[PDB]
């Protein structure tokens, strides 16, 4: 039903999400955004390399209770 | 698809961001999957700094050594860079264009390699690896280019073709990235 997902970027923190598994994780990352008070645009949110898409779950990702999801910020070079 | 911010940095002379070197790296790989791996700009700097255990799972299905080719860009300090693997002769090369000497990266991608063979149980890629800065390459003129020159010696290298390119099609190869990442699909 539920799954505990933790949300880490740059400052090592952990943000601890227990979201269903079929709601689409645009939603994790617009509570993630809004946490730390950035634009949802300037955050790049990875499971295991891959890109989370807005349309993503956490069951079609596979993910497992306490899975990590990575964010980061934009690169320009 | 990409939002229109994003694909603003291929206009005129902006710098590339992440998400035209990342998407434009799946496109690359959504052409050609049975040969090219392309790890995204993120890869590089969750190795250095955690080592293989940070990046352990993000082969989880993926086999490395089935490919012909593993495409690595690097962002260093505000620079666009690529590591290519073939594994074939198993070299190791550092593409740049403007010069740049980073030594450390290839022996990270090298330690890399040799940490992913012993744990996927492929010990016929333990030995034999070699590095290369690679010779010969169209330079860039300007101090925004890099990332566009990244993204050519990725199309080149995936298509297999020679680098037939310069500095003065840049502009134009701006606009090709442009609308191949519009179209979901390579020329």
């Amino acid at each position: 039903e539920y799954i505990k997902l933790k949300v880490i970027g740059q400052d090592s923190s952990e943000i601890h999400f227990k979201v269903k598994m079929t709601t689409h994780l645009k939603k994790l990352k617009e509570s993630y955004c809004q946490r730390q008070g950035v634009p949802m645009n300037s955050l790049r949110f990875l499971f295991d390399g891959q890109r989370i898409a807005d349309n993503h779950t956490p069951k079609e990702l596979g993910m497992e209770e306490e899975d990590v999801i990575e964010v980061y910020q934009e690169q320009t070079g | 698809m990409l939002d229109m911010d994003d694909l603003a940095t291929l206009d005129g002379q902006n710098w590339l961001n992440d998400q035209v070197i990342n998407m434009y790296g799946e496109l690359i790989m959504d052409a050609v999957p049975d040969k090219v791996h392309f790890f995204n700009s993120f890869f590089h700097r969750q190795l250095v700094t955690k080592g293989y255990n940070g990046v352990k799972r993000w082969t989880k299905k993926v086999d490395l050594f089935k490919k012909s080719l593993l495409l690595i860009p690097i962002h260093l300090e505000v620079h666009w860079s690529l590591i290519t693997v073939t594994l074939s002769n198993r070299i190791i090369s550092f593409y740049d264009s403007q010069g740049i000497h980073f030594k450390f990266c290839v022996e990270n991608i090298r330690k890399y390699l040799l940490t992913e063979a012993r744990e996927k149980n492929r010990p016929e890629f333990l030995q034999g690896w070699q590095t290369a800065v690679t010779k010969c390459i169209p330079q860039q003129k300007n101090d925004s280019d890099c990332g566009v020159f990244v993204l050519q010696y990725c199309k080149c290298l995936a298509l297999e073709q020679p680098f037939q390119f310069s500095q003065e099609d840049m502009p134009r190869v701006r606009k090709r990235i442009y609308k191949e990442l519009c179209e979901c699909r390579l020329m």
